[PDB]
């Protein structure tokens, strides 16, 4: 039982860092001239989850 | 004598000054152009922030 819960909570982990891989490469492959751009609103905020390193 | 002197010397201040205006006017287009090319990289700042807070 025990080890059916931890592999439940390792499993969720998993997929919050192939999200955030998949977000990062995506903002990574933005450049210059890139159809999508635009001014954004409010883009220094700080959001409610602020997780420190 | 005394009014042809002064006559050449006025042209010659109006060519220097023609020649002045046209290439300021080449140094303000581009000013013009690279306050764009700021823009364009401020808009791709702003949605690399809110690109991460998803």
């Amino acid at each position: 039982c025990l080890l059916q819960e931890i592999r439940q909570q390792l499993n969720s982990d998993h997929r919050d860092k192939m999200e955030t891989l998949e977000i990062d490469r995506g903002c990574l492959s933005l450049n210059l001239t890139s159809p999508n751009i635009s001014l954004k609103v409010n883009p220094t905020r700080i959001p409610k989850d602020s997780t420190t390193l | 004598r005394e009014m042809e002197s002064f006559y050449s010397e006025l042209k010659w201040q109006e060519k220097n000054t023609l020649e002045e205006i046209a290439e300021l006017q080449g140094d303000i287009r581009r000013l013009e152009e690279d306050l764009r090319r700021k823009m364009m990289n401020l808009k791709l700042a702003h949605t690399r922030l809110e690109s991460r807070t998803y």
